[PDB]
Formats: C-alpha cells, structure tokens, sequence
C-alpha cells in the first residue's frame, strides 16, 4: 500500500510505515530490534540536519566563489579561516569538543531517560528541554516558531520534507567528496562543465570512475 | 470574507478575527496560538516603522536630494558624537520597548505612567495602546485598522524596494522611478539581470565595499549579492 | 459504439465517450486516474489551441514575409520596427506579468471550478464557464456555444491534435532543411526525389547556440544530427 523502495517486495515487519520516510528499506535488518531502531532514527535524523547544513554551506560559498566575492573552496576554507584570521586550531577545536560535548551529552541523556534534561537543573530551565518525540525535542528553543505544535498533520508532512531533504542532503556530501576526488575541481565548477558538455563531461569521461574506460 | 486567491479555502486557524487576515499563512506559522499572538505585534511592529522609513527616505530624498539616504549615517554630521547620539538612543529606546514588550507579557501592568499616579491608559489590548498614544481617530477603529495593516503590509515591501534598488541602481527611489520612466523597457531588472543555463548575468553592487567614518572603516555589503539573478 | 482508434481495440472502461474526441486510445494508461484524465485533458486543450495558433502564425508570416525564418524570427534584430532591437529582457517582463495573471486565473478555476468566474474589479462581470476549459460569454463572443456545443468540442480537438503534429513537422522539417512549411513543400515539389526527409535527415541546420542582446542561448535539435 505505502510506496516501498523496491516495488512488487513486501515491507519489512519492523518497518509499519509509523516512521516518517518508511519505504521499507532495511535489506540487512539493521533495525529489527527496536531500541536499536529508535537509535537508528536519531542517528538518522542528526547525520541529515548536519548534512542539510553543510550541503547547503558548500552550494552558497561555492557560487560566491564562482562568482568573483572571494570565497574559498570547501576544501580550502579550514586553512583560510585559520591563517587569514590567525585563528589558533587547537583551541578551535577544543571549545567545539566542549560546546558540543554538553549539547551530545544532554540529547543521550534525554535518549536513555526520556524528559530527565527538564528537571530544572539547567539554570532553572524545564520545559525548554523535555523534548516532544524520539529525535524530536521541540519545545520554545528548538522549535521557536510552534510549527511542532500547531496543526498535527502539518507537522507530520513536515517531518516527511526534513527526512528526505537530509537523505538528500547525505547523499550530496557523498558526491562532493566523490566528485572534488576524482575531479580535483569544486562542486558548482563541476555543474558549469557538464553543462557546458553534458555528452563528453560527465564520470564516464572523467577517467577515474570506470578504469576500462 | 476577500482572500488572497480567490477561490481558495483560507487555513483553518485563519478564522477571520485578526485585521488583514486575507487566509494567507501557506507555511502555517500562525497555527500555535501563542506564537500568532508574537507574530500579530511583530507584523504591527515591522508596519509602523516601515511606514515612517518609506515616508522619511522619501521626504529626504525631496527636501535633500544631494544626500542618498543610504549614505546618510555617513553623510549626516552633528555636535552629539556618534557615540552620545546612540548612548541617548539606547536608553529611550531600551524603556519604550522593555515598557512595550511586559504589555505583551502581563497585558495592563504597564498602562500606568511611573512618575505621575494620576494618568494611566485605560483598558485596551496589545499592539493597540491608545489613551495618550491616540489623542484623535478619523473613523471606525476596526477600519483605521485594516487601513493600518494594509499601509504598513505595502510600505514593508517598498522599503526592501529601496533597499535593493540602492544597491542595484545606486539612487534613492524616486531617483530610481524616474530612470524606470524614462526606459521601461531597459531598466526592470529582467533588462538588468539574465540566468540561462549556458551562463549567468547580473547587476554589480553599486555601494562601495567599506565606509571610512571617524577612522574606523565601517563594513557596508550588499545584501546575499552572490545569490543576485 | 463509436469508432475507435484501430479495427478491433477495445476502449478502456475510463474512455466512454463522454470527453469529444474519445476514440478509446490510451495506450500507455494515463487517464485511469479520475483526477489525471481532467488535468490531462486541461493540458491537451491548452496544447491544441497553442498549436493552432502557431500553425497559423507561422503560415501567415511566411505568406506576408517569405523572407522572415520562423525559427530565426525570436532574435531581436528580426522584431520588426519599432521593436527591433527592443530590450528582450523588458518584453518577457510584460510576457511573465500578463501571463501569469491569465494562467493562475485558469489555474484556479481546475483547482475550483467557478470559483474564479466573476471580474475581481469591475463585479457583475462574469464569464458562464458551462464547462472546464470552456470559459464562454467574453471568451465567446459570436455566441456559437449557443448550439451543438458537443460537434463544435470535436472540430476542436481533431483540429488542434492535427495542429499540434504539424507543428512539430514545421520544426523538425526547420531543423533538417532550414526552411519553413510552405518553403519545404516547394524544395520537395521541385525535386521530390532529390529533396525529402531520406536525405535532409541526418542534418541539424541550427546554429549550437546564439548571442541575443550579449546572452548565449543554447540551442538543440530534437535528435543527433550533424550540427
Ligand atoms: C564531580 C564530577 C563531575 C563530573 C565528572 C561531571 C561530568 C559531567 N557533567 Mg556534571 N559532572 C560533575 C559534577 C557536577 N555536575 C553538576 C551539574 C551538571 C549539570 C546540570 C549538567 C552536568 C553535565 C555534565 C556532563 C557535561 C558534558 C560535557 O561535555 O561537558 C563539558 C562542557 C563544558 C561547557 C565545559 C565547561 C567549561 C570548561 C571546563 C572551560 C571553562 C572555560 C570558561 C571560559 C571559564 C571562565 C571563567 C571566568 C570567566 C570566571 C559531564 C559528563 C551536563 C550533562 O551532560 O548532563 C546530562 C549537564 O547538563 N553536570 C553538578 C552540580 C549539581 C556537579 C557537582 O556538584
Ligand atoms: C566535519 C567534517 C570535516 C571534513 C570532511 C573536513 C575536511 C577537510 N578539512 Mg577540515 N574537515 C572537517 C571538519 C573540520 N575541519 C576543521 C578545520 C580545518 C583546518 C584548519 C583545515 C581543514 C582542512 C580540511 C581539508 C584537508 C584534508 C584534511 O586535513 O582533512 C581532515 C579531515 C578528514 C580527513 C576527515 C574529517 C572527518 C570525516 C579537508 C577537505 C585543511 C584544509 O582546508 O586544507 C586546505 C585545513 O588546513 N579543516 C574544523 C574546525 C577545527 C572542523 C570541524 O570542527
Ligand atoms: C536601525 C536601522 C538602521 C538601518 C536599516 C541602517 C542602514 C544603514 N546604515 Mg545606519 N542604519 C540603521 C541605523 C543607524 N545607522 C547609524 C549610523 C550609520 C553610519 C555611521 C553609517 C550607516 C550606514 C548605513 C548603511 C550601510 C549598510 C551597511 O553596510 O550596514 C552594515 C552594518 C554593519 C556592518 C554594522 C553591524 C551590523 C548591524 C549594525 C548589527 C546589529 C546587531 C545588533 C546590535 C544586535 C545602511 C543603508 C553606513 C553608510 O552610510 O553606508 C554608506 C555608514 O557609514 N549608519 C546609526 C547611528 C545613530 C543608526 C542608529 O540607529
Ligand atoms: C511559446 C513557444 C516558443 C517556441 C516553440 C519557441 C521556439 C523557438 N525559439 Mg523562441 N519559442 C517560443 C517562445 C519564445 N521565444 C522567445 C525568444 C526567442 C529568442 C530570443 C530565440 C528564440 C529561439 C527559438 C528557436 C530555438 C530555441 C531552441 O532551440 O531552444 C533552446 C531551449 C532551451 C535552452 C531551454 C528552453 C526551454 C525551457 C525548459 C523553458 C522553460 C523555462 C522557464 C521559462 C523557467 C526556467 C527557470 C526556472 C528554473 C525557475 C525555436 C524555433 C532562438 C532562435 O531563434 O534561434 C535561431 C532564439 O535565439 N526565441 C520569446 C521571448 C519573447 C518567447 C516567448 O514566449
Ligand atoms: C562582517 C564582515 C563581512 C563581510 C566583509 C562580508 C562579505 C560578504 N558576504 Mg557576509 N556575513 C557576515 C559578514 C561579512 N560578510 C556575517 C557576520 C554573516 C552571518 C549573518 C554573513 C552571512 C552571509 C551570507 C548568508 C552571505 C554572505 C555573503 C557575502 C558576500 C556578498 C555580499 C554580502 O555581504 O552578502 C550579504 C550577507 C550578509 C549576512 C550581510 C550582513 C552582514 C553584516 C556585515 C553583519 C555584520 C555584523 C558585524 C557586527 C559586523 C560578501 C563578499 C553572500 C555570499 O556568500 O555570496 C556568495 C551570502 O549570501 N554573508
Ligand atoms: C524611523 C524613522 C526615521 C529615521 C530613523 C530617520 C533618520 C534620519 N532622518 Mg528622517 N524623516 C522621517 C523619519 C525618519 N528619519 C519622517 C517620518 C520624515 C517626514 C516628517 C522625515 C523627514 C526628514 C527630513 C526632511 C530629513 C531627515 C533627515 C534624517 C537623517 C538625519 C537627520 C536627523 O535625524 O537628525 C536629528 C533628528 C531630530 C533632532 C528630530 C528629533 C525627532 C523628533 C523631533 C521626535 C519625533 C519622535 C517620534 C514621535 C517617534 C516615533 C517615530 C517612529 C519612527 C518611531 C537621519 C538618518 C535629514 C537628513 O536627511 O539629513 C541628511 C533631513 O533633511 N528626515
Ligand atoms: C532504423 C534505425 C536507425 C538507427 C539506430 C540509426 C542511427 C544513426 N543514423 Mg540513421 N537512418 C535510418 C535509420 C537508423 N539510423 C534510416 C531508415 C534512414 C533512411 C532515411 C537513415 C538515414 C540516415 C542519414 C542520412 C544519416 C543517419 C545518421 C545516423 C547516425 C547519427 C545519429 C542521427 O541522429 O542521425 C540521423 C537521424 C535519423 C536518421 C533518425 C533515425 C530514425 C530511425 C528510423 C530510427 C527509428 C546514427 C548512429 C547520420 C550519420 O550517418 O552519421 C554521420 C546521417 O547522416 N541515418
Ligand atoms: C539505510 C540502510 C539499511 C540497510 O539495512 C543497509 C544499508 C544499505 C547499509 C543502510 C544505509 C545505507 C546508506 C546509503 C547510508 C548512507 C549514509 C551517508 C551518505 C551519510 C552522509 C552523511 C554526510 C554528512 C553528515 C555531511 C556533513 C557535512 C558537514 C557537517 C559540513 C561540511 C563542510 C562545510 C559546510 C563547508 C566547509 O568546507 C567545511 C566542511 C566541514 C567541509
Ligand atoms: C527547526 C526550526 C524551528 C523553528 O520553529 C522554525 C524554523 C526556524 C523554520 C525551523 C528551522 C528550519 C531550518 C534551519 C531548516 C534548514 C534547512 C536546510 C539547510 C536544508 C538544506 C537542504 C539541502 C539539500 C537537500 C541539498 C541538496 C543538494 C544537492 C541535490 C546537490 C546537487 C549537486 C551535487 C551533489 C554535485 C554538483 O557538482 C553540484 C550540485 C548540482 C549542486
Ligand atoms: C494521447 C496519449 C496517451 C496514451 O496513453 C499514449 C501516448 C501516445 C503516450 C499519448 C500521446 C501523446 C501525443 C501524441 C502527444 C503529442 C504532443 C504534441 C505534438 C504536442 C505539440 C504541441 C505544439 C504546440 C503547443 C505549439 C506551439 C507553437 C506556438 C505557441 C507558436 C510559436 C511561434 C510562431 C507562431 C511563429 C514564430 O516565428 C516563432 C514562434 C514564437 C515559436
Ligand atoms: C569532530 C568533528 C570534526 C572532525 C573533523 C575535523 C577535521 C580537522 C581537519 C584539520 C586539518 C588541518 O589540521 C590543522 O591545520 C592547521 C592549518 O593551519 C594547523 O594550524 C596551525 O597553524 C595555524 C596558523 O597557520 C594555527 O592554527 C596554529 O599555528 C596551528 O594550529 C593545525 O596545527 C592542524 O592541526
Ligand atoms: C578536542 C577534545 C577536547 C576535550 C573535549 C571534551 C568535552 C567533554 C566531553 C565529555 C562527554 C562525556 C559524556 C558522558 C559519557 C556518556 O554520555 O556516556
């Protein structure tokens, strides 16, 4: 009923079509325990929103570079950023490990004790923090503008767009690392040339993809 | 009740209560309760200061055409430093908005004048303060208010206008206008910008990258220019 | 019943004869869908009366102007005065504004059948729109609706699908031969044998691409012909 990813094959028990992006793909029962699946979702869920976020870093500071405004390449910004601005990375690094270390350890904590970040014993703060579903924690910080909790259908169509906008995501930043190793150029050079020459400049022809090409 | 799209079926929390509610909340932002009692005066907010921007740059731009708003901060020189002048700015605008804002938290707390016991605004709701703030009204209040909504919705949109047509043509907007009049069909910015898939084109900033001001090169860029058409 | 496509088909259960123009043909199954049949059906109207139009466009200019290329005609030193060499840009500026009012308007009207059948300044106006895609009263303003409305949606469709086909003929017969409808008919009159599709196929007369106003287009045939 549900479309599945490989039509005519039933879905997978574990898998009821609940979960936003079920389309019953799970060939190697990775998740056919639940608590496991539950981890699942939030790894999921946390690899696609960083995705969204640097797919959507690399595509703006790659047309400004394409145009003439100066921006490095995604693979060049980490030693711009630190020698224009004489930026120590060590001590980048390290208060990174300490900002995310606490926000990690307060999204576990919440994954083995549903609520227990909600106590108050962040500065008082309680409801900010109980989080409303599993890789979900809405609430007046995380979700600001009330879309979580305002029209539940909205919410769940929602939930479908970011799921399929970071599988989206997660498999752009795989083709920019494929496409920046076999091409040595950057991703929008890499749009503009197959344009150009779609027929004749594309992985067939890159002389890397396929070896007895 | 008029709609933004004729014909269509408004959002079910867009009853038809608020003034200027047309149905238009196609993301849903106004769905929580709370959340459109923020956005209500935020739109209120955003509409009174547009409205009076559009009205000065305009009326700037007549009474000193020689200074484009856009370079007035530069421009503009008094004896009360840039400092002392925003120092004086900070603290007025610091106690109107704090006074504002706890309207909004504990609406009637603040309808009270703090040094003098005997003036204080009568009941009313937020967003609209009335009493000292509205000493005349030309008309049905409900009307003025939907009028209200309606001039500041307009003037929202004129300002971003101005703003990019600065940086585009480099001219306050009645400068602008009268470039579009005297060319339409060169001037819109189709006859100014083109993106096909071969190769892109489009308008270069016209404000110059950094202001130097009282020694301390101020930056000044344009705004999201490698996403321009 | 009525005549069908081929001798021998039998219609789709979905195809009964309701629509003008059903000849039961739908092969591939796109119109089993309630929903798809009336948005398809939208589309091929507006693909017929389109057709139509540029069929008879590219006839007429040819008679009046033999010495205008149609597929050429869009470059802006081909406008003709005063609008040679007018902005390009500035005039899609008129295209995009007015088109997308009338094709939003339209639009509605499939997502809300008479829901935009009334003037939004000048109320009273409004047009009857007896069916989708038939607006009528402005839209027909002869008054032959007021007849065997049904024939006259048959003319039409047969038309406009024989309008599109041509149409399709004068660009792949433009990209072969480089000349125009009434010009290819002469060329293969004056040589039938020495001038047809066995030997312009195999050809694209079209330039790869072309500079309007300091903008490069880039230009396609409809197949890999030598270019
Ligand atoms: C006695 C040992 C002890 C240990 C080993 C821990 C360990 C931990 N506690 Mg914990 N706590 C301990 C005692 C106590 N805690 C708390 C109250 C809390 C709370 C409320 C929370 C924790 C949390 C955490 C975790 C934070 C994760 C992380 O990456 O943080 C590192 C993150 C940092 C931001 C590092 C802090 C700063 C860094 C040391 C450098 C400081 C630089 C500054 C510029 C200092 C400048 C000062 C000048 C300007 C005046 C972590 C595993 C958090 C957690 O994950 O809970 C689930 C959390 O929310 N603890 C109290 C008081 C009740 C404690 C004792 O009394
Ligand atoms: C999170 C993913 C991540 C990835 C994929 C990369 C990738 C890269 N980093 Mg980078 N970085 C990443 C995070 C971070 N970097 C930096 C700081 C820097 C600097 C200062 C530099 C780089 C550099 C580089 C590039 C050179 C190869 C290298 O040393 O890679 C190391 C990383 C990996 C091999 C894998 C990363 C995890 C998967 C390369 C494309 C260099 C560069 O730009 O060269 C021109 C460089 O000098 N990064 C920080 C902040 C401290 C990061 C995260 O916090
Ligand atoms: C409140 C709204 C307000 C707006 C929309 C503007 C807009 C503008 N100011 Mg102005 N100003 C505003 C208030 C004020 N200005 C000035 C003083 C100046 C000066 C001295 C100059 C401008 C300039 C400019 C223009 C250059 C834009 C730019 O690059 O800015 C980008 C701004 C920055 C990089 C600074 C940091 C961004 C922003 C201030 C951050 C705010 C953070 C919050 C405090 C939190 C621009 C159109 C410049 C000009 O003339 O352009 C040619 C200029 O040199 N303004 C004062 C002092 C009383 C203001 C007080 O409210
Ligand atoms: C409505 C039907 C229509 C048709 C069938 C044609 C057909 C033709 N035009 Mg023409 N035009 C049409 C409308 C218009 N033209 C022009 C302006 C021109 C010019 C200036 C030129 C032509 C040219 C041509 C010819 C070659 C084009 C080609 O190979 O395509 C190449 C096509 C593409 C590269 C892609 C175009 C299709 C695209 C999918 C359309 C939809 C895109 C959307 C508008 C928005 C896209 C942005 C999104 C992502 C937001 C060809 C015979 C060229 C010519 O004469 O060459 C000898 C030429 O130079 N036309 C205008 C503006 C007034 C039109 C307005 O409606
Ligand atoms: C403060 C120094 C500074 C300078 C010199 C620039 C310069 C530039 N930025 Mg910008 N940017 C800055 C700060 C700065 N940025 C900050 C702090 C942010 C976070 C909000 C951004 C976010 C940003 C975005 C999203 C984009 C740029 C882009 C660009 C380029 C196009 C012009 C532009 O300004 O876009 C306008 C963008 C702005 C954010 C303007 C606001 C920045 C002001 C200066 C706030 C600074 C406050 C601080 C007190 C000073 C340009 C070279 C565009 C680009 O990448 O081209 C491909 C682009 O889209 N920047
Ligand atoms: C947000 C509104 C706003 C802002 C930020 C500005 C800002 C500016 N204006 Mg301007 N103006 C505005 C509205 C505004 N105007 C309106 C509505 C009009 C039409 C009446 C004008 C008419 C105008 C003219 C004719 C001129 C300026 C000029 C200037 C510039 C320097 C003059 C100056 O301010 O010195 C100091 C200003 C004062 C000492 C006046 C004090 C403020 C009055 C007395 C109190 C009013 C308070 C009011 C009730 C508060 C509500 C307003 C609302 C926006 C919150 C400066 C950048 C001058 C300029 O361009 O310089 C080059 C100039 O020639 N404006
Ligand atoms: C029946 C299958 C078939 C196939 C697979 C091809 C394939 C090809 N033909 Mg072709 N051709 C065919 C039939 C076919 N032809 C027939 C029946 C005729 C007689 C009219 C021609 C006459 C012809 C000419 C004159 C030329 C080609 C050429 C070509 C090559 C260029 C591609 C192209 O678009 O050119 C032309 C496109 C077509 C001919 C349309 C193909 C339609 C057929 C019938 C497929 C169905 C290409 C490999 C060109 C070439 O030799 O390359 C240098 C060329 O000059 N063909
Ligand atoms: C489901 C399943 C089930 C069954 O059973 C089996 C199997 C099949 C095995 C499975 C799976 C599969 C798959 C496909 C997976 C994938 C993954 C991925 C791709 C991820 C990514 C992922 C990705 C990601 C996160 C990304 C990220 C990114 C980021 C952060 C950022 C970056 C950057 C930027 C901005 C810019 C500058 O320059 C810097 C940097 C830093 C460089
Ligand atoms: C939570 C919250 C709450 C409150 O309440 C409200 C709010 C605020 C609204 C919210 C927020 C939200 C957000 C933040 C969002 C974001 C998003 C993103 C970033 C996405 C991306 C997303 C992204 C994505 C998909 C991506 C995509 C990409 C792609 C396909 C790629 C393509 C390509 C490749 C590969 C390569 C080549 O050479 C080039 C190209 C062609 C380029
Ligand atoms: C029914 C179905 C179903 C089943 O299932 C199967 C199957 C088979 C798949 C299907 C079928 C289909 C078909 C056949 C289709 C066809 C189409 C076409 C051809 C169209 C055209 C279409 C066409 C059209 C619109 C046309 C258009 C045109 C126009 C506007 C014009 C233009 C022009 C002119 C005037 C002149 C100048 O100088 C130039 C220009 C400017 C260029
Ligand atoms: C956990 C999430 C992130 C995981 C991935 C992290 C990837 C990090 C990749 C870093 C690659 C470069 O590695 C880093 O390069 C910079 C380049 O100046 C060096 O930086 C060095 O010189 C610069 C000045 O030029 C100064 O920051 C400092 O003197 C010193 O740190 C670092 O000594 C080196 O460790
Ligand atoms: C570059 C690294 C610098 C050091 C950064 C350390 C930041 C603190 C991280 C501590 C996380 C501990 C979480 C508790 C263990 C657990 O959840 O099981």
């Amino acid at each position: 009923v549900r479309p599945v990813w490989f039509p005519g094959n039933p879905p997978p028990a574990h898998l009821d079509g609940s979960l936003a992006g079920d389309y019953g793909f799970d060939p190697l029962f990775l998740g056919q325990e639940p608590q496991t699946l539950k981890w699942y979702v939030q790894a999921e869920l946390v690899h696609g929103r960083f995705a969204m976020l640097g797919a959507a870093g690399i595509i703006l500071t790659s047309i400004g570079a394409k145009v003439g405004l100066g921006f490095p390449e995604w693979y060049d910004a980490g030693k711009v950023v630190v020698e224009k601005n004489n930026i120590d990375f060590p001590t980048l690094m390290v208060i990174q490990f300490y900002l995310m270390g606490w926000a990690e350890t307060k999204r576990w904590y919440d994954f083995k004790n549903p609520g227990s970040q909600a106590d108050g014993s962040f500065l008082g703060f309680t409801e900010e923090f109980k989080g409303l579903e599993n890789g979900y924690p809405g609430g007046r910080f995380f979700d600001p503008m009330g879309l979580s909790r305002g029209d539940a259908a909205k919410y769940q169509e929602y939930k479908q767009k970011e799921v399929k906008n970071g599988r989206l995501a997660m498999i752009a930043c795989l083709g920019f690392a494929a496409q920046y190793a076999a091409t040595g150029k950057g991703p929008l050079d890499n749009l503009a040339d197959h344009l150009a020459d779609p027929n004749h400049v594309n992985f067939a022809t890159n002389g890397v993809s396929i070896p007895i090409a | 009740r008029p709609l933004w799209l004729p014909g269509s079926t408004p959002p079910a929390h867009l009853k038809g209560d608020l003034p200027g509610d047309f149905g238009f909340d196609p993301l849903g932002l106004g769905a929580n309760a709370e959340s459109l009692k923020w956005f209500k005066e935020s739109e209120l907010v955003h509409s009174r200061w547009a409205m009076a921007a559009v009205a000065g740059i305009l009326v700037q731009e007549i009474v000193r055409p020689d200074v484009f708003w856009y370079n007035a901060g530069k421009e503009v020189e008094s004896p009360l430093g840039p400092l002392g002048l925003l120092a004086v700015e900070f603290f007025l605008m610091h106690w109107v908005e704090v006074r504002r804002w706890q309207d909004l938290r504990k609406p009637g707390s603040v309808d009270q004048d703090p040094i003098f016991s005997q003036y204080k605004l009568p009941p009313h709701e937020v967003g609209y303060p009335g009493g000292v703030f509205a000493p005349f009204i030309p008309g049905d209040l409900a009307e003025l208010k939907v009028k209200e909504i309606k001039n500041g919705r307009l003037a929202m949109l004129a300002f971003v206008g101005f703003v990019m047509a600065a940086q585009v043509t480099g001219k306050g907007p009645i400068a602008a206008l009268q470039e579009h009049l005297a060319d339409p069909w060169g001037t819109t910015i189709f006859s100014k910008a083109a993106v096909v898939p071969g190769q892109a084109v489009a308008p270069p900033c016209k404000i110059p990258a950094s202001v130097s001001y009282k020694g301390i090169e101020i930056p000044t860029p344009c705004f999201l220019q490698g996403l321009w058409p | 019943d009525r005549k069908l496509w081929a001798p021998g088909v039998v219609a789709p259960e979905y195809l009964k004869g309701d629509l003008a123009g059903d000849y039961g043909w739908d092969p591939l199954g796109l119109g089993a869908d309630p929903t798809a049949l009336k948005w398809y059906r939208q589309s091929e109207l507006q693909h017929a009366r389109w057709a139509m139009l540029g069929v008879a466009g590219v006839l007429v200019q040819e008679i009046v102007k033999p010495d205008v290329y149609f597929y050429e005609a869009g470059l802006p030193q081909n406008l003709p005065e005063p609008f040679t060499n007018i902005n390009m840009g500035g005039l899609l500026a008129w295209e995009f504004i007015l088109m997308h009012w009338v094709e939003v308007r339209r639009w509605q009207d499939y997502k809300n059948f008479g829901s935009v059948n009334e003037d939004p300044i000048f109320k009273g106006n409004k047009v009857p729109n007896p069916e989708m895609g038939y607006p009528g009263g402005i839209f027909d303003p002869f008054g032959f609706s007021k007849g065997n409305l049904k024939e006259l949606q048959t003319k039409e469709i047969k038309n406009g699908r024989l309008a599109m086909i041509a149409y399709m003929a004068f660009i792949l017969q433009a990209q072969a031969t480089g000349k125009g409808p009434l010009a290819a008919l002469s060329a293969h009159l004056s040589n039938p044998f020495g001038n047809n599709i066995l030997k312009n196929i195999g050809t694209c007369t079209v330039p790869h691409s072309v500079d309007v106003q300091g903008l490069t287009i880039p230009l396609t045939c409809l197949w890999p012909g030598s270019q």
